[PDB]
């Protein structure tokens, strides 16, 4: 997983 | 030496490569790249750059630039009279009074050591760091920008002994013009040093107090561009030195806040991956102390928007982005002690009327959930509802980045009864899901699967409308949302489980699924997060995924078969052959084996038909441990589901787990355990010629110390199921596992597992009862740990027990029994006539 977190 | 005619055509060819209209431009090129294939033609070119001064420079540089591709490829056949003259024409003349031809030639130099490579022209270290201490500020200054190109390029190159490491007089050679007038001088110094720090070669590790010594006496530079590349040595040398610089560390601080705050934003990057490479330290916590308060509202207002991101939207990484994270680590490291010095930003950032300052509030509010969250408690009461409401912004950004906030906060949501917050997030979340900007879109989705990984069970009286909205989302969704949207979809079936097996939600789901597991293909990127989604979906549907499990099925098995043979043809000659990515096949292994746990023996008219036990084979023994993990797991699930298709390769397969039978790799040791249990049981007493191979393997496993429980109670139960088919070779050994193997089982609910290993550890009793009288008590704990067993295994727990009190006597059996805990006493004397 690598859910698009803003940084 | 060439001259002459052939030049009023090169003058030509440059004047007419120089046309306004593209149709000459894009017609002059094909007689250019004619002719690059005669090296004489390089001649001309660099005579041109360094020789025809009655040309205009725009015409000279062009030569050399076009000179400069002629490198950049099939350098290979450039013949070393004319490498040597370009060599010699460009390093004599590097400081011309064109700052256009400077710059030309320095390409030319740098691109000539790039390509190539330096020990092809040994000489040229030396020779311009001689030139470096010349009286024409030109020639130093094109010197120095050459330097810094190649250490930029090489630095790892001049670290290893292949070039008798010129450093040894480079690093102090540079160190001396830290102190130049120029500031471009001191920036090409400090630039070139910066390139070997974090290599930490020792040329400089020697000379570490002097260079520190010239980074504080340039400090304070009012140049930009110095203070640039000293903040980005300030950075390196928090990795490497920290213990060096750690006495300066409160000056160090003070100046890199002040360049946080410089009104330059590439300077105040740089000054803020000081903060974030600093945070990560474990000295970093008594540092920062006394600055804190000073630090922590230059990233917040780091944190907003520019102006500029305002208008490109409405870049990968920014102040912004640097700032957010430092701010992500300082809350994981000072935890709740960080409020006091933010909160009251925040109930200040949070209600504002400019939308980008709100932004930056809510931003900061999901920066700091994952340090904060218990002190942050008892403000969520306040806050959630107001990011709920922030969700109906007109502003699309603010609703971004609100989803995920409240994806960041979502365990305590879900701690919290459904009405309170949960419904309403998930009501609105939803909404979202279908706004009508990409980012929106985005946002809300992986903040809402985020939500679905902690949701859980909760979700089941939603499930209507969560499946209507998502369903529908495959039609908007264009690109990149729809990958996140098979990362939901796998979400909420592993999240809700068996709970979604009903035919309404299947005829909803599975038609544009299979629509695009059909349409998509082999070589697409698209389908990896589409086979965990499936793998989740089948998982949870189980039977009632029957219809729909022929495409996927032969999908995967190509998948497998493909990915085997682009395997071997990289284990035998790369060059050609790059690897594939084993992902896939591991996750299509995976996906089958799930097919298999939840169809059974529907799965017979594919297996049948498919290669998938020769592939399954050729992955058992693949390198890669995960690889091996997921084909024991579909090896176990086929001999569960249709073992009349597996039986023929018993052969083939069992000495292979003999040999894989290896708790160093415990994922994949006990997936192979478990495997040789239900085979076992699926072949029955035909399993007397595999026992040995593997039984004492099993023993030596059950006794390891330390060992996770999930390992163990395979162990156990596959000990067991081998000594229920085949009592006579186990028999022998329950001396040596009884007491392990009760001390786990003991903890397991009352399945079938439990059953087949009770089975067989009563069958082994009746052919040995020694090897259990050495140790009875701990099986006495054991069954005492069963709550409903079957009849007839209660008849043989019964017959065990009574024949083993026959034995000792009623006195014996007394004592035997007066120190057991109360409720085994009690539970095995009134379940089994004590």
């Amino acid at each position: 997983r690598k859910r698009s977190r803003p940084y | 030496k060439p001259d002459e005619q052939g030049l009023q055509q090169i003058l030509q060819l440059l004047k007419e490569s120089q046309s306004p209209d593209t149709t000459i431009q894009r017609t002059v090129q094909q007689k250019l790249e004619q002719l690059n294939q005669y090296p004489d033609f390089n001649n001309y070119l660099i005579f041109v750059l360094t020789k025809l001064k009655s040309e205009d420079e725009p015409t000279r540089s062009l030569s050399g630039l076009i000179l400069k591709n002629n490198v950049k490829a099939h350098f290979q056949n450039f013949p070393n009279g004319v490498t040597d003259f370009i060599k010699s024409e460009c390093l004599n003349n590097i400081g011309d009074s064109s700052p256009l031809i400077r710059a030309t030639v320095g390409i030319l130099i740098t691109t000539i050591a790039s390509k190539g490579e330096l020990q092809n022209w040994p000489d040229l270290l030396p020779k311009l760091c001689s030139l470096l201490d010349s009286e024409d500020y030109n020639t130093c200054e094109g010197a120095f920008g050459a330097l810094q190109k190649i250490c930029e390029d090489s630095a790892e190159i001049l670290d290893s002994d292949v070039l008798d490491r010129p450093l040894n007089i480079m690093i102090p050679k540079f160190l001396q013009f830290f102190k130049h007038s120029s500031p471009k001088i001191r920036s090409h110094a400090v630039a070139c040093v910066n390139q070997f720090i974090i290599s930490r070669t020792q040329a400089l590790m020697l000379h570490i107090d002097s260079f520190i010594e010239n980074l504080f006496a340039l400090a304070g530079d009012e140049e930009p561009e110095v203070r640039k590349n000293v903040c980005r040595a300030l950075v390196m040398l928090l990795e490497v030195r920290m213990d060096r610089l750690l006495p300066h560390m409160h000056n160090i601080v003070e100046y890199m806040l002040q360049r946080t705050q410089d009104q330059d934003e590439n300077v105040a990057l740089e000054a803020c991956e000081f903060w974030l490479t600093l945070a990560e330290q474990p000295i970093c916590k008594d540092v920062l102390v006394r600055h804190l308060p000073k630090l922590i509202p230059v990233l917040v207002n780091g944190m907003k928007y520019s102006d500029i991101d305002i208008i490109l939207l409405k870049s990968d990484w920014n102040l912004r982005k640097c700032s957010a994270a430092a701010l992500d680590v300082l809350a994981n490291v000072y935890r709740d002690e960080l409020l006091p010095h933010i909160l009251p930003l925040l109930k200040e950032l949070l209600f504002h009327h400019e939308w980008v300052v709100k932004e930056s509030g809510i931003l900061v509010l999901g920066a700091i959930a994952e340090g904060c969250m218990q002190g942050m408690i008892p403000y969520l009461p306040e806050l959630i509802p107001h990011l709920i409401q922030c969700l109906s912004d007109k502003k699309a950004l603010v609703r971004s980045i609100t989803c995920w906030t409240l994806s960041r906060y979502a365990h305590w949501v879900v701690s919290q009864p459904p009405d309170t917050y949960l419904k309403p997030l998930m009501t609105e979340l939803l909404k979202r899901i279908l706004d009508s900007n990409k980012r929106v879109q985005e946002a809300a989705c992986s903040a809402f699967a985020t939500l679905e990984e902690e949701a859980c069970t909760e979700l089941v009286p939603y499930l209507a409308y969560i499946l209507d909205t998502l369903v529908f989302a495959f039609s908007k969704y264009q690109h990149k949302n729809l990958l996140i949207l098979y990362d939901a979809i796998g979400t909420l079936a592993d999240s809700v489980g068996h709970h979604l097996n009903k035919p309404e939600y299947i005829q909803m789901l599975m038609p544009p699924l299979i629509q695009k597991w059909n349409m998509l293909k082999d070589e697409d990127k698209d389908l990896f997060p589409l086979l965990e989604c499936l793998s989740s979906v089948a998982t949870a549907l189980q039977s009632g995924f029957l219809p729909y499990c022929e495409p996927v099925y032969q999908r995967c098995v190509n998948l497998v078969q493909k990915t085997l043979a682009q395997a071997m043809l990289n284990n035998a000659q790369p060059d050609q052959y790059e690897a594939p990515d084993k992902d896939f096949m591991i996750v299509a292994l995976d996906l089958l084996s799930g097919l298999a746990e939840g169809l059974g023996g529907n799965i017979e008219q594919l297996v049948a038909r498919s290669n998938i036990l020769t592939l399954m084979y050729q992955c058992m023994q693949d390198k890669m441990p995960e690889v091996r993990q997921s084909s024991f797991a579909l090896l176990g699930d086929l001999t569960k589901a249709c073992f009349q298709h597996v039986k023929p390769c018993i052969a083939d397969f069992m000495p292979i787990l003999g040999t894989n039978l290896n708790p160093e790799f415990i994922s994949v040791c006990n997936n192979a355990t478990w495997a040789i249990g239900e085979i076992s049981i699926q072949m029955g007493i035909e399993m007397q010629p595999y026992i040995p191979m593997v039984l004492h393997q099993l023993v030596e496993i059950i006794n390891r110390p330390n060992t996770p429980k999930t390992l163990l109670e395979n162990t156990a139960i596959t000990i067991g199921r081998l000594g229920y088919v085949c009592p006579q070779e186990v028999a022998p050994m329950l001396q040596q596992f009884i007491r392990p193997w009760c001390t786990s089982l003991r903890n397991i609910r009352d399945n079938e597992e439990k059953d087949s290993a009770f089975r067989g550890i009563c069958t082994m009793i009746s052919v040995n009862p020694s090897g259990v009288i050495q140790d009875f008590i701990f099986f006495c704990d054991a069954v005492a740990s069963w709550i409903n067993p079957k009849d007839d295994l209660r008849d043989m727990f019964c017959k065990i027990l009574h024949g083993f009190k026959n034995q000792v006597g009623d006195e014996n059996w007394r004592r035997f029994s007066d120190q057991f805990p109360l409720p085994l006493k009690e539970r095995l004397a009134a379940f089994y006539g004590v």
